[PDB]
């Protein structure tokens, strides 16, 4: 029991999670648009793809288009990326023009890593997008035994 | 004649000892405390919402 | 060893003659579910409670060492916590530690880690609005005469007239739980105040109980946290009654049994003196002992 | 270093661990063995405090906050001060006990004399350690205190010159003097433990359990045997005082002597003189 | 404090009104 | 830090409007 | 040499390719205390409205280039609120506009960082508290004062919002041009020119930095001094030490032959090591 | 533990008192005093860091304005900061002359094996001990500094599980880490100070001036007749040193090492320049 307790106080607790839930709608949103907002803090892109564009060679169905929530950042520096600027010449900064080849495909250019995924999930028909990030256990959960 | 498994035997030892201890003091100390609960008072709280709202 | 009972003094402890003391506690027992035997807080009682604070005594009291997340598990949920606390609005000067995570430059909605701040800046503030008097912070209200039954008899207990020398100027009314039996508060619970929730009557001892139990339950080491812990003891306190035998067996049994000796001396006439007598001995204290002692 | 003619027991770790291994204790009673259970509680402070400074930031208008929210976000650190203070009280309790133990045994004889010295070195500065403890409380005891120390302190230079700043500065909780307070309080309480072992090596040479001569030659080892019966009446001595405390101070009380420390330094400006009143072991 | 592994360590998300 | 030796020790006389 | 961190903006120019001119960084120079006045007379009219210092007091300045009163009535001119204070311990109970006083923090105007991005479209304007630590030194806030003459070259495409620098990072800044001919008026009557403003700013905020500034010549002083204390007793070190040695080297050594029939049984069966224990049982059996 | 033989010698103090009392040197000269070089510099940073350690608040969102406040209230405080860092430098520079000099000598021998593990442990607490004060600095190079040293530990236990968190918390410098880290800083310096003590008593067995033997028998006495020389040499060295860096130093100075050293942990958080920069002793 004491070994327990000093073991504890020094690797911490966490009470509770932190509430980040949030809801936007995409069902006005036209095909093959980009819209930026900004989640937790961070700037994010949401982007209603086409079935011509998808073809073209994680993925959300909503409807019969394809919607990509991704979090608007350059990985190698700060940055907000210009989206539809050249397509596959698009998502680009400033500071390099190493693309992010309108996708998750990462190796473009100078520019290391790709834009990090977001966790969602789009749960009406293909309108309400729900976001919150990812739950991981934090036990002893319990916090009251009465 | 195998130490570590007399260790291991000690190690039982401390567990039952630890249990005996541990498991009919929070018994009963919940079975005590049954009707002060949050549940106890969501469901009273949602009773009344109900009985206000179809007044 | 023996203190009087007639001084005002509580079991030997002076310094508190100047007001009414043992009422909750030694003169009548006022029963709290959460400070009997294998009890806890009424978790409707911490949430009523908690309304009440909100709804009236939020309104000059502040809990500055404490945030609005303590309610969590055992009054409120996540939700309707959130939404209540967004009720009222912080402001930057508020903050007691404005940091850089603070970047906000006018009033928001406060969220359920913001600590429990009253609407005044500023302690000086509270003064100034309250006529000279500082509405005390509510963080260590636990030592007061009676803590929980303080806060209850504070509550209640307007209903007395001040005897002859005594003057009760404007802006003070008479209360013989404050100190000096003066207080700068004006009676605030009236019958009806504040709509429950749950739809529990709303009185005058009601509010008070909950309010108290509210602010009790806030409080560390004796709130919130008590109960699981007296409960610890229990445990713990039968595991040494239930060790207690097989200590004595190892201990005072093993000892008995080394003590069971058998002993037996002999004429030893063989001509051989004690020359080990005589010329032995040892002493590890010798190099202290040596040119100071015996000489 | 003509004068000193050496170490009673050189302290090697190799040396210790052997002396440990082959010491041998004479049978005796549970009147013998306060010495055995101020150590424990001695490891058990170091323990907690370390555990507790992990978490205290030196700054006088941060220290109440913290410790509130400290309480609140870990299992531990609460259980932790509420060990650190009871193992005050049973430092002082025992350290008492033992002291009165001597008083009656008469242990004032020249081969008495090496353990009474130490003894009382241990116990000024146990006093000092305490006293660096309470100050660093930061409240109204705390600053009541911390005067009493600064103005007894200046009594010796008569009240000229500032003598004591280097230490207490102006003779308030500022950070300055809280950050020294407090690294000394750690410092010092392990020196306090160094000594206090320093001391309990010491004793082997006059070991008695009563003051009479009982004459057996046989004793038992202190590893399993002796150490074994030391930890009962260790948690036999707990359980006496869990009993005495459970029914001799019921929750909530009247009136209580800890009513003074509700204020606090900074935020509250203004003192209730009337209620002054320490922790028991400064009443006297 | 808010400076704490459990509390928002050390800002990188600050409470703020953005917009 | 406006709570030191040097300067404010205690806030004993607070700045108030 | 070797300073790959930088390549695009222009750095050497202070230091290194040409040699301006501070009165504090000469061999044996201190700071100007009318150029120092003047500096914070320009940064109260004009730069104290965007940048403000968080870590630096206005009691600065005090016992040289400004008396107490004089400066407790110019810096009173100021406003200060509580949400501008990063913490307060108790000790500010103000809970509305005051005057600042001396003792008092170099706020911006702004109650925080943000604010102050969103008041200047999104760029922060930088607190000069450790801006010791930009290319050039003290030479940094004059050559960004005086770098809006050049032109940018074919595509460089400067923004909208943004302006042309070639010492800042990347050569595009969002600081307009703040310095012009007669915007401030000195007290003492100096002319007030760009350059002039520029020099006497870049003086004050350079005194206020920590390990440059009010603190280094009296450090470089010292410096000297034990640099002379330490040649001076060169030669009496050497003398002691050195001397002494030979001193005691001046041996004579006779060695003579025994015949007496004596064996050497002292360097047969003796010797004693400190590490026997270390050697025995383990080494040479 | 019957597979240990014993120390060397005792850690008592009038065994050490005599020890140093009665110690002889043989003749030597500038490239033999790297050692005593070290301690003098390691007491010198004992004192300064302890002046250090009595201002500085372990909150990370004050420690930069502390600094800059003590600095213009004070009068040493920037110095003992500046010898606490020039010592730092003169720490690595003269343990590295120290390790080079007894790599050249060939000191790889069995009847000096025990001088070098000493020496080796003491080098590597060094290193310790200056990662946890680089760390304190908390700026963006402290920032780096803990991610790469959190990021080892990460992949030394396989990236599975959070073992780095009872020291590095969450990978980053929050209160909870800079509190440990100071006073790990602090302990492990002093403890430095001691394995230092235990080397300088492990070197008397061979000690020569040069590879090559010189069969003088004759030697001074070490209290004033080589202390004296140490220090004179010290002084050699300082000078030397100040010469050097006046001469390669110059102020104001563009485009230097330093310029990573801005940004804050807490006050910058929308700037981090790629291009980083550590100090000249970890740079291999
Ligand atoms: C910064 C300066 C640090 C101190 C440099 C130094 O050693 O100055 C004394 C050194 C002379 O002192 P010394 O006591 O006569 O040393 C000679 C040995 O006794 C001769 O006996 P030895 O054979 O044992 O030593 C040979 C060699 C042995 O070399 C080593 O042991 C190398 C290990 C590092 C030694 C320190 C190097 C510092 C510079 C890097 O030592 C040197 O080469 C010393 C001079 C190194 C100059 C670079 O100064 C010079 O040689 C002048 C500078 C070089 C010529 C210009
Ligand atoms: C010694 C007097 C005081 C006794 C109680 C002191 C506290 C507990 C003892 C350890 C010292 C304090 C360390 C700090 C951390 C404590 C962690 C802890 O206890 O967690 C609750 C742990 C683990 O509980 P958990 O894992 O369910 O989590 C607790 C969850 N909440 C927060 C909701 C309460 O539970 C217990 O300790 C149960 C009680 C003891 C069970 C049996 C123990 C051994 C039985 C044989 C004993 C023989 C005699 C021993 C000597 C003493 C005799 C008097
Ligand atoms: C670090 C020192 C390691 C060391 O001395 O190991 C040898 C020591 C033994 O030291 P030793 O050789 O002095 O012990 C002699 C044997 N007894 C213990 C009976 C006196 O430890 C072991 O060999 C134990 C190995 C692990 C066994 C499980 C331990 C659980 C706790
Ligand atoms: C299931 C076991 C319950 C406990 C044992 C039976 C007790 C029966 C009588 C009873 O209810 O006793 C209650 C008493 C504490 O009650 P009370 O004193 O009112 O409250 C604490 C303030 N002094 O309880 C006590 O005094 C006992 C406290 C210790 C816990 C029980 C230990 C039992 C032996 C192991
Ligand atoms: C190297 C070679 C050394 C050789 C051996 C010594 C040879 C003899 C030298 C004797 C003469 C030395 C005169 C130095 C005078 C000086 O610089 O004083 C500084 C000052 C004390 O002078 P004072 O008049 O009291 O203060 C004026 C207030 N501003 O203030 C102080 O002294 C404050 C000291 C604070 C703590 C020390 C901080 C560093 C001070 C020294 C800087 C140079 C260090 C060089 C490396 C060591
Ligand atoms: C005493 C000083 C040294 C302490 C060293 C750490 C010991 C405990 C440990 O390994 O902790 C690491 C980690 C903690 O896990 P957790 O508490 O969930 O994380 C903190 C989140 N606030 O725990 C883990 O990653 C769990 C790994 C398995 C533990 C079970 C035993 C097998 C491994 C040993
Ligand atoms: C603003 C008008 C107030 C409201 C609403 C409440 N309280 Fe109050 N309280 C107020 C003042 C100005 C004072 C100080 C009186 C003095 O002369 O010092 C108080 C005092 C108390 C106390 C006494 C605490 C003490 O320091 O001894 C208590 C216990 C108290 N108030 C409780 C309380 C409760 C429970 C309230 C909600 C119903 C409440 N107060 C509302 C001002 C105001
Ligand atoms: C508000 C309109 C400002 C006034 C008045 C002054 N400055 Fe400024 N400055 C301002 C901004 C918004 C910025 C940020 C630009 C960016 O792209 O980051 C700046 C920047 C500077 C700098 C550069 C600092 C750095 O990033 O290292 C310097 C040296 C500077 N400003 C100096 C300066 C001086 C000397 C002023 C008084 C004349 C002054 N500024 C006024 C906004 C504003
Ligand atoms: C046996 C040695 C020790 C003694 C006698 C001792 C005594 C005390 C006392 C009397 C207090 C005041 C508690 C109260 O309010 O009643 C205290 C608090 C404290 N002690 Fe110790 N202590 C010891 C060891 C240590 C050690 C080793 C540390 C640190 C490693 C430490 C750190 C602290 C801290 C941080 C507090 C304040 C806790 C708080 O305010 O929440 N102590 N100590
Ligand atoms: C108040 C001042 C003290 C004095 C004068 C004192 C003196 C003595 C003496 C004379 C003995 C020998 C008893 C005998 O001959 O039978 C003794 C034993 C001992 N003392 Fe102390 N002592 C003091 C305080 C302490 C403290 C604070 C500690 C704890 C750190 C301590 C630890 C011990 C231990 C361990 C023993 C051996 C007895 C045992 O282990 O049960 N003493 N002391
Ligand atoms: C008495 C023991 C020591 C104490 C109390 C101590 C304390 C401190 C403190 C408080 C700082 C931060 C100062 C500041 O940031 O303003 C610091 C910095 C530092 N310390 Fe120590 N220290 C000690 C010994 C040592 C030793 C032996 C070393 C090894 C060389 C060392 C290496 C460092 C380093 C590298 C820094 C960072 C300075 C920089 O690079 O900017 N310290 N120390
Ligand atoms: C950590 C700082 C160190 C200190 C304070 C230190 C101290 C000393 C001292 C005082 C000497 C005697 C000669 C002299 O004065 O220079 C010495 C010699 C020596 N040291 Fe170290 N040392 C250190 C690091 C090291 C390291 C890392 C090694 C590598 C194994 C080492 C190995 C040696 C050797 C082989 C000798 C020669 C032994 C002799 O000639 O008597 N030392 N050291
Ligand atoms: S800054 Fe975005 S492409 Fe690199």
């Amino acid at each position: 029991l004491y070994a327990m307790g000093v073991i504890g106080r020094l690797n911490g607790w966490k009470r509770y999670e932190r509430d980040t839930y949030s809801e936007v709608d995409i069902g006005a949103l036209p095909p093959g648009e980009v819209m930026q907002m900004v989640w937790n803090g961070t700037p994010i892109f949401i982007r209603r793809l086409t079935s011509n564009e998808v073809k073209e060679e994680i993925l959300s169905d909503a409807g019969n288009t394809k919607v990509i929530v991704v979090s608007a950042v350059c990985t190698h520096l700060g940055c907000i990326p210009i989206p539809y600027l050249g397509a596959y010449k698009g998502y680009v900064c400033i500071c390099h023009g190493s693309v992010y080849d309108k996708f998750a495909r990462v190796r473009q250019g100078p520019a290391l890593l790709n834009l990090p995924a977001i966790n969602n999930s789009i749960h009406d028909e293909g309108t309400l997008v729900c976001m919150e990030q990812l739950k991981f256990p934090h036990e002893p959960s319990q916090r009251f035994w009465a | 004649y195998y130490p570590f498994l007399w260790q291991f035997f000690i190690l039982g030892t401390s567990f039952v000892w630890f249990h005996v201890c541990y498991d009919p003091w929070l018994a009963i100390y919940q079975a005590n405390n049954a009707h002060r609960s949050l549940e106890t008072a969501l469901t009273k709280e949602k009773a009344h919402k109900k009985k206000l709202a179809e007044q | 060893f023996i203190y009087r009972d007639d001084i005002g003094a509580f079991w030997g402890i002076k310094g508190y003659e100047e007001l009414v003391t043992e009422v909750g506690t030694h003169k009548g027992h006022n029963y709290w579910p959460q400070f009997s035997f294998l009890g806890t807080y009424d978790s409707g009682s911490v949430r009523r409670g908690f309304q009440v604070f909100a709804r009236n005594c939020g309104n000059c009291h502040g809990m500055i060492y404490k945030k609005y997340d303590y309610l969590l598990d055992k009054a409120y949920r996540q939700l309707e916590l959130a939404q209540m606390v967004s009720d009222f609005t912080i402001h930057p000067a508020h903050q007691h530690f404005k940091q850089y995570y603070y970047q906000e430059w006018d009033e928001r909605d406060r969220v359920i880690c913001d600590h429990i701040y009253p609407p005044y800046f500023s302690q000086d503030q509270a003064k100034n609005a309250n006529g000279g008097v500082w509405p005390t912070d509510f963080s260590k209200i636990k030592l007061r005469p009676g803590g929980i039954n303080y806060i209850y008899n504070i509550s209640t207990g307007y209903h007395f007239t001040p005897p002859f020398g005594m003057d009760v100027p404007k802006g003070k009314y008479f209360n013989p739980y404050f100190d000096h039996m003066i207080i700068g508060m004006p009676r605030q619970l009236v019958d009806g105040l504040v709509d429950y929730d749950d739809g529990t009557p709303a009185s005058t001892p009601q509010m008070a109980y909950d309010v108290s139990n509210f602010i009790n339950f806030m409080q560390r080491r004796v709130g919130y946290k008590r109960p699981d812990k007296m409960v610890r003891y229990y445990m713990v306190f039968t595991g040494g009654l239930l060790i207690l035998p097989f200590k004595y067996f190892k201990t005072k049994a093993y000892y008995r049994n080394l003590l069971s000796l058998r002993w037996e001396m002999y004429a030893v006439r063989d001509g051989v003196y004690y020359n080990h007598f005589k010329y032995g001995g040892y002493n590890s204290r010798a190099y202290q002992f040596r040119g100071y002692f015996w000489a | 270093m003509e004068w000193n003619k050496g170490t009673y027991m050189s302290t090697s770790i190799k040396k210790i661990v052997q002396y440990f291994s082959v010491m041998t204790v004479s049978f005796h009673d549970i009147n013998s063995l306060f010495g055995f259970f101020t150590f424990l509680t001695i490891a058990s402070q170091l323990v907690s405090g370390t555990m507790l400074a992990f978490s205290l930031v030196p700054e006088p208008m941060l220290i109440p906050m913290v410790r509130e929210e400290e309480d609140v976000e870990d299992l531990y650190t609460d259980d932790f001060f509420w060990l650190h203070e009871r193992g005050v009280d049973m430092l002082f309790i025992f350290s008492y006990f033992h002291l009165f133990r001597k008083i009656y045994l008469n242990n004032f004889e020249y081969e008495q004399e090496a353990a009474w010295k130490s003894g009382v070195f241990t116990f000024l500065l146990f006093q000092v350690v305490v006293f660096l403890g309470l100050v660093l409380c930061c409240t109204h005891l705390s600053d009541i205190t911390l005067a009493i120390a600064a103005n007894l302190y200046d009594t010796f230079f008569a009240g000229k010159g500032k003598f004591y700043w280097w230490i207490f500065t102006s003779k308030e909780l500022n950070t300055d003097t809280i950050i020294r307070l407090a690294y000394l309080h750690y410092v010092l309480a392990f020196f306090l433990a160094y000594l206090g072992l320093i001391h309990g090596v010491d004793m082997h040479y006059d070991w008695k359990n009563e003051s009479s001569m009982d004459g057996l030659e046989t004793e038992m080892i202190w590893f399993d045997e002796a150490l074994s019966n030391e930890l009962g009446a260790m948690i036999e001595i707990i359980l006496i005082v869990m009993i005495v405390c459970f029914f001799m101070y019921p929750e909530p009380e009247a009136l209580s002597y800890e009513f003074f420390m509700w204020g606090d330094i900074g935020f509250i400006n203004d003192v209730r003189f009337l209620s002054v009143a320490p922790h028991w072991y400064f009443r006297p | 404090m808010e400076s704490r592994s459990y509390m928002f360590s050390l800002a990188k998300k600050r409470s703020t009104l953005a917009a | 830090a406006a709570a030191r030796a040097y300067k404010f020790a205690l806030a004993k006389a607070r700045a108030a409007a």
